[PDB]
RNA sequence: AAGAACCUUACCAGGUCUUGACAUCCUCUGACAAUCCUAGAGAUAGGACGUCCCCUUCGGGGGCAGAGUGACAGGUGGUGCA
RNA sequence: GUUGGGCACUCUAAGGUGACUGCCGGUGACAAACCGGAGGAAGGUGGGGAUGACGUCAAAUCAUCAUGCCCCUUAUGACCUGGGCUACACACGUGCUACAAUGGACAGAACAAAGGGCAGCGAAACCGCGAGGUUAAGCCAAUCCCACAAAUCUGUUCUCAGUUCGGAUCGCAGUCUGCAACUCGACUGCGUGAAGCUGGAAUCGCUAGUAAUCGCGGAUCAGCAUGCCGCGGUGAAUACGUUCC
């Protein structure tokens, strides 16, 4: 709970982790793949581009 | 001979106030501007009296020695606060933030 | 009216041949305007030319993407594909020169 | 190393569990569904279910969980899925449905498998033995391929090195075989050990 | 194993020689074809305002000469070090004439490129200047190996 | 009356427009049939740089597809049955 | 920002308005390196953390409109 | 890890707290709290100001907080020849 | 398109068809093949991405995370404030801009795609040299806003100069963002104007929408891009041959 609005940063809200985080999901890029595979991230599929 | 430099004669008015200390593009522009005269005339083919009027703008502003101390008393303030920029100034390093491990050399 | 689409590259062209006198009019321009490369041009009339209907013709092409190089393509394109409609027996004339190929060279 | 196979044929062969469309409401939808299905874990540890489908219609939240034990599921008298839904209900805001229906042949879900064979090195079954018992059962549910796999100090084994009973065939190279995976963690005396589990299920034509 | 075929140019324009336009690609820089298109063009309205002749006449009188008839080329079967007198193919007698011709044009002390281009060709019309030196330079070394091929 | 959909499976998409055209029709509104909307495409890259500069990339996508469906001359059993059909868990019923 | 004006915490300002009240007197000590210096501290010393001690540095009239911080360099090197 | 001013942050120097930041309970269950006054560089503080938990056949329990509480909690400290 | 205007075309995107040596010449086992026909947008493996095997390095990670057993366990837990990570004798990588004229400046024309936006994009007016500021249209959207290109083409001037080359650095200037830009943001004034007169030995890679080149957008993000990831524009040269490596 940080005192002002700058210091508050993006944490992935599932990992806890405060890195590589994806504004749409807020998650880093580990927990997202990870649930990305298993399809529970609702449209959101891998690509071949 | 304008505010003490001998402008060059072939190159045009605007070029030859470029070498005048305290004259870049845009005041030599507004120089010529306030002097009401072209821009693209000669300074080899300009008038004395256009030369005086030219001269006269230029006096309003500060160049050459006049610039270079006022520039140079501030080299004296900050070496004599010891300030951060100071100290960059004396050592000749970087003073505005830049890094020094490498491309630091117009310093160094 | 004669109508054949043309497409290079980003670019569309709406070629539209009609009885006139071999003025291409693009977006409501003279060619010379909107493609100025003369290399270009030649390219463009390319179909006109080689079924000898430069001066039968007046191409109304309608142009949307890419730049001025892919603009040409697409109307030289489209020039062919609108004179197929307008006589079927310029197919193997304009098969030989190969501008019924649709350039399909797309970025990597 | 590999791609996911259930990673590569999402959308294609496999369906989303995640079942809904939301803008705004994607991460609040969707951070909602981590707990719900981490919840349905941590209390249902023991109903072999797995596919844990959410659907989603504004305050009308539906969780289908696919269970081979149906019966052990419900409860006495829908009692386990009536406390569930409480909590749920308390957790999410929503109104948490629960429909249910049975994963017939446990050993055709590669989780329920691989979470057998999760107990089984716990409770210090050979290695060995633990996978062989999943392999002839997943043979005799009907499928045309298996590859368990225990990787770790196995057996208490100061060395860990892996250890993989292979039968059928896992086609990889077909983004149409339907190729189930699924990885557990099996936690002993010895640190952890992995249960990693394959099962192809005839083509998806 | 089987001869690549080397792409089609357009004829250029206004000589309707596709010569011409090879020559625009040689100049071409960064994909900037319209600048040499341009300096080509200038090039040329300064030959004819000089010599008076078609640029087409000055243009490929300047290749001929520049045009080389044999070239070395090394070959080291054992020890050999054989400068093996080839016979330049057509298409590489036109490619080493406009690339020696841009090359060269480029050096020259000449202001401009438009200049510069028109020079070396008038040059190479006259059967004088660099480019066409370089043609008998690489021959005068052919026929100074020509023991071998 | 101006419906658009949304969903991440064209298939369901269009399995709703039948129906949501077939009850306006039945409903014997004139329906504007399901016109495709520029489908999005939202692309994310996750890239874990191997030597610095090389970097294994891995890219996945999520496609908003669109239809839009307008019903001409509009009834009340319209506005009812458009308000009875059920489209499904992955489609955006927005009037 | 330029329009809103210089900085100073109001935490020091007040420190060294309290010493305004008197003359000069106490020595203030301070973590605010990103303080303004006001003309209202000319002839103090102010004690300013450099990240582990504090820099006795004396307010002329020059240092005014620079930060605290310009004159306790945090970085030791010869 | 060419998105480090603070934050991030792990490092340092100094200030400071020690169920300790958090964490399970154990229970005790109040309000918890906002709060703005005074400090302090701020944490850490004392308090100006301000406490009503809901559900409760109104017992308890779900909680939250503080206290007590207790093993622990928690370690970017070890071991990637577990 | 501004509006009425079916909606033609184009575009949008669901569902289809389309390339097969299929058909036709030669050739050759009468076949396969090969050579060439036509037809077609496509020709003989349509072009791209996606998806391999069993490997070994007890390769790397307990600074993703988890982890059995150690250790610390009023500290090897935790919290704050300032500072450091941004030091610089130097080294090894990655990269950008110059070293001008096929360029610099000056103005007139232009012609893109992809992507982003409501706690925002902010039109458009308005203010300042500019960066920005004002207020606020319209629009979470093929509807509105960001973007709506730059290279380039055509006018014009300088004229091969350490230069209207070049931009470093420093001085004095302003403006945003944030609690705060001293260390340590970015941006814009204005002056200054370094090196560089186009990078050897050597080393790597590349057969086309490629090399080269010029712009755009986005993620992360208060602000911060000579990085990364998209997107489009312009657009080559060479491939004879297998003699050698």
């Amino acid at each position: 709970t940080p005192k002002f609005k700058v210091q508050e940063y993006t944490r992935c809200e599932r990992c806890g982790r405060p890195h590589s985080v994806i504004r749409k999901f807020k998650l880093c890029r580990i927990c997202f793949r990870e649930l990305a595979y298993k399809g529970q991230i609702p449209g959101v599929k891998k690509a071949s581009w | 001979r304008i505010a003490g430099v001998d402008i060059p004669r072939d190159k045009r008015v605007v070029i030859s106030l470029t070498y005048i200390f305290g004259i870049g593009r845009t005041t030599a522009q507004q120089v010529l501007k306030e002097a009401g005269v072209s821009e693209d005339t000669r300074v080899r083919d300009l008038t004395e009296e256009e030369l005086g009027k030219i001269r006269d703008i230029i006096d309003k502003l500060k160049v050459e020695g006049d610039l270079r101390r006022e520039v140079s008393l501030n080299i004296k303030r900050l070496i004599e606060i010891g300030s951060y920029r100071g100290i960059r100034h004396r050592r000749g390093l970087p003073v505005r933030g830049q890094n020094s491990k490498n491309n630091a050399r117009t310093r160094k | 009216q004669y109508y054949g689409t043309g497409r290079r590259k980003s670019s569309v062209a709406r070629v539209r041949l009609v009885p006139g006198e071999g003025r291409i009019v693009v977006n409501n321009r003279e060619i010379s305007e909107h493609i100025p490369s003369a290399a270009l041009i030649e390219d463009i009339k390319q179909p006109l030319t080689l079924t000898e209907t430069a001066g039968t013709y007046d191409v109304l092409v309608n142009v949307h993407g890419g730049g001025l190089s892919g603009q040409a393509g697409a109307i030289r394109h489209g020039i062919a594909r609108a004179l197929l409609e307008a006589d079927p027996e310029y197919r193997t004339t304009l098969k030989r020169a190969g501008l019924l190929t649709r350039d399909a060279r797309m970025k990597e | 190393q590999k791609v996911n196979p259930v990673g590569l044929r999402i959308g294609v062969i496999r369906d989303w569990e995640s079942k809904w469309y939301a803008g705004k409401d994607y991460a609040d939808f969707l951070h909602e569904d981590l707990k719900i299905r981490e919840y349905i874990s941590k209390r249902l540890s023991d109903a072999s279910v797995s596919k844990v489908e959410i659907e989603r219609a504004a305050n009308r939240v539906n969780i289908t969980i696919h269970t081979a034990k149906p019966g052990m599921v419900i409860g006495k008298g829908g009692s386990e899925v009536e406390a569930l839904r409480k909590a749920l209900n308390s957790l999410t805001g929503k109104r948490v449905h629960i429909n249910i229906l049975e994963i017939k042949r446990a050993d055709l879900d590669a989780q329920l498998v691989a979470d057998n064979i999760a107990r089984q090195l716990e409770n210090r079954v050979s290695f060995r033995r633990a996978q062989k018992q999943q392999i002839q059962r997943t043979m005799r549910a009907g499928a045309q391929g298996v590859k368990t796999m225990v990787s770790g100090r196995l057996g208490g084994a100061d060395i860990a090195r892996s250890e993989y009973y292979s039968e059928g065939t896992v086609p990889l190279h077909t983004l149409r075989a339907d190729i189930d995976y699924a990885t557990s963690e099996a936690d002993t005396t010895y640190g952890k050990l992995g249960v990693k589990v394959w099962i192809y299920r005839g083509e998806v034509l | 194993k089987g001869p690549v075929a080397k792409r089609d140019v357009l004829p250029d324009p206004i000589y309707n020689s596709k010569l011409v336009s090879r020559l625009i690609n040689k100049m071409m820089i960064d994909g900037k074809k319209g600048k040499s298109q341009t300096i080509l063009y200038k090039s040329f309205d300064i030959i004819k305002e000089r010599t008076g002749n078609d640029a087409m006449e000055v243009f490929e009188q300047a290749l001929k000469n520049i045009m080389p008839v044999l070239e070395v080329k090394a070959r080291r079967v054992g020890g050999a070090n054989y400068q093996v007198p080839v016979e330049v193919r057509p298409e590489r007698r036109t490619t080493l004439g406009l690339r020696w011709l841009v090359n060269y044009a480029r050096l020259r002390g000449e202001k401009t490129m438009e200049e510069r281009l028109a020079n070396e060709i008038l040059d190479a019309a006259n059967n004088t200047g660099a480019a066409v030196k370089k043609r008998e330079d690489t021959h005068k070394m052919a026929e100074a190996n020509k023991a071998f091929a | 009356i101006r419906i658009r959909l949304k969903a991440y499976d064209h298939r369901i998409l269009d399995q709703s427009a039948e129906k949501i055209v077939e009850t306006a029709k039945r409903s014997g509104a004139s329906v504007s049939g399901p016109i495709p909307l520029p489908t999005e495409k939202s692309v994310y890259t996750i890239l874990r740089a191997v030597h610095k500069y090389k970097d294994s990339r891995e890219q996945f996508e999520m496609r908003t597809h669109k239809r839009l469906i307008d019903i001409v001359n509009p009834t009340p059993q319209t506005v009812d049955a458009l308000m009875r059909l059920d489209l499904p868990s992955g489609v955006d019923i927005e009037i | 920002s330029l329009k809103k004006g210089p900085f100073v915490d109001g935490h020091l300002m007040t420190k060294i308005e309290k010493l305004n009240e008197t003359d000069k007197k106490q020595v203030v000590k301070t973590w605010s390196r990103r303080s303004t210096i006001f003309p209202q501290f000319i002839g103090h010393t102010i004690a300013v953390y450099d990240g582990r001690k504090h820099v006795p540095v004396f307010i002329s009239e020059d240092m005014v409109g620079h930060k605290l911080g310009e004159f306790a360099p945090t970085r030791t090197y010869k």
